[PDB]
């Protein structure tokens, strides 16, 4: 029933929500590059 | 079901806005010394507040942590607050909505706010996967039924 | 009172980003003596492109126009593309997902990138009030749909 | 319009969402100027 | 640390990045009770640190206070850090770089970041307008021009 | 004795940095105005 | 703001804004699958337009053409226009301050506008190293014909 | 080329220095083993 919710009222821990296991397959691990370090 | 008339139940957003934004990178100059292998945490939290009669506020606390082992790279906590002026609801179904559906409204805007903070700190975009707990809950209710019925064109 | 479609739906986000950005202020010097009364309106235009099987790029063009009559205030447009790996989507739930929800995932990014461009053009930027299509639709409908959301709980 | 997927239509359950329209009032703060940079 | 002001000098960027963000809107819902602009007022603050020999890290902190009537609207603050390689510069030369040049590099990024966070809480534009302190400096210590005779050129 | 160029402990950040207080001449109006949200 | 010709050397910075911005990502998700460093072509160009006596807008075109392998990575351009109250100017000093110093002010703001669009396209931060091309040419002015008022003005 | 002490017409550029450009560094690969939600 219903179409909405207000208030808070944590009466009972309904169900389980373990979220997303935020673990992937790496990224740019820096790697010693260069941009040419000196202006003037 | 000859009762084709709405009861006191209605879902209505009055305003979505960030009540707090916090990006911390205390080891930001220090990160260059460390290798980029980020272990990402998501700490999910919410709060409610009464602004008026039937007028409530649900604030979403998303916390986004990038830890390089025992060395923090950055942190991103955004309180994406949303006013909802609703009534007529109770039971276990209200817990489903304020616990999942109402912060789900706020979650694209929270995700973005963080993602932009991350990229402004010259770090790579982090796309937080949305958890479709709503469908998981409906599987218990009646599996799934989606009978669409157009009538109310535009307003 | 409940026609089961048994729609599974598996939503996974891959990557979000600006494909295209632009800011047009033709009258940019001239704005020093203009009138402050524009129709600041955002335009959600929906396109897509197949990258692979079950991998589809949704490109939502948001365009914020600002016009004072014959004198134009400014124009800004950000075509926010988002890679989404989806399968199992069916019934009304598919049209509710990639025809509202997935563009709404892209909406805050595009909106903020416009708010960026307007700030750069030294005009009164803001992140404009979220156009809550979902709230209106679920409120509207015609029929009561059915008694699918009818169940207590266990633990 | 059309489809860029195995399944995609969006005509009947695809209603027109609001595109907003906020009125900017009338006349901007331009005469003396108190937000610009004058000092030199 | 030399004090004479007559050396070849040298500058270089290694990295620009946001270290800290804050947008704290305490009376964020009360913006719906307050029908008028918040008084949004700037603050500049100078925080820096040394990573290594000739390798500094200058943090530009722009703090922002805003208030609706007799009440606070929001309170924003950004810390745009930047690793700058400085050598040769001394006394007034170095005070001119760390106190005008390095700020004016980080300053667009601090501006864009604040004015974004402000608008995320559905508030209007406030980006800090740029000041040519260098133009004042050239007259302050009297640099003059290359005194001789002017050219026309004909083409 | 002693290497590196000069270094500093932040001695007097420039010959002062003055800025503007606040201006723009903005407003709200929930009655079809701006920066508002007159209910969706 | 308010400046008349009845004055000696003057340099006020009235207003800095973006007139034109563009960002394009043609092979945008293809480039995500193509993990290398985008080689960017930075094209320097300048413009001018008189707004009043001793008041003009100098526009800085910073064009960016990024490529990966044998294909395009992304395109970008920002025409950062800026209003400057200039007077007490003559010869190679006038030409230099117009063609070097005025774009040098606009350059942190042009650079940042691009840096943001690159990070919004979820590509690596593009910050052009701050090269004082003004000071480089500045020495050549007082070693040629240019700038009137005869030398030997000293004891 | 032709100009006066006061102002000019933009007939051509002149003050155009070659910018330092980027070099072969590395800062790509923005995930690849993207974590799933569950099934829903």
């Amino acid at each position: 029933k219903g179409k909405s919710a207000l208030m808070f009222n944590l009466q009972e821990p309904y169900f389980t929500w373990p979220l997303i296991a935020a673990d992937g397959g790496y990224a740019f691990k820096y790697e010693n590059g260069k941009y040419d370090i000196k202006d003037v | 079901m000859s009762e084709q008339n709405n009861t006191e139940m209605t879902f209505q957003i009055q305003r979505i806005y960030t009540k707090d934004i916090s990006f911390e990178a205390p080891n930001a100059p220090h990160v260059f010394q460390k290798d980029w292998q980020p272990e990402v945490k998501l700490d999910l939290d919410t709060a409610s507040s009464q602004l008026a009669d039937d007028v409530y506020e649900v604030v979403l606390r998303v916390t986004v942590t990038a830890s390089l082992g025992e060395e923090t790279a950055f942190l991103c906590e955004v309180q994406q607050g949303g006013i909802f002026s609703i009534a007529g609801i109770e039971g276990t179904q209200m817990a489903h909505c304020l616990g999942a559906y109402c912060p789900n409204i706020l979650f694209p805007y929270a995700r973005e706010c963080i993602t932009s903070m991350v990229s402004r700190g010259t770090f790579p975009q982090l796309n937080l996967a949305p958890v479709n707990f709503d469908a998981l809950f409906m599987n218990y209710l009646q599996q799934q039924a989606g009978e669409g019925t157009e009538e109310h064109q535009d307003a």
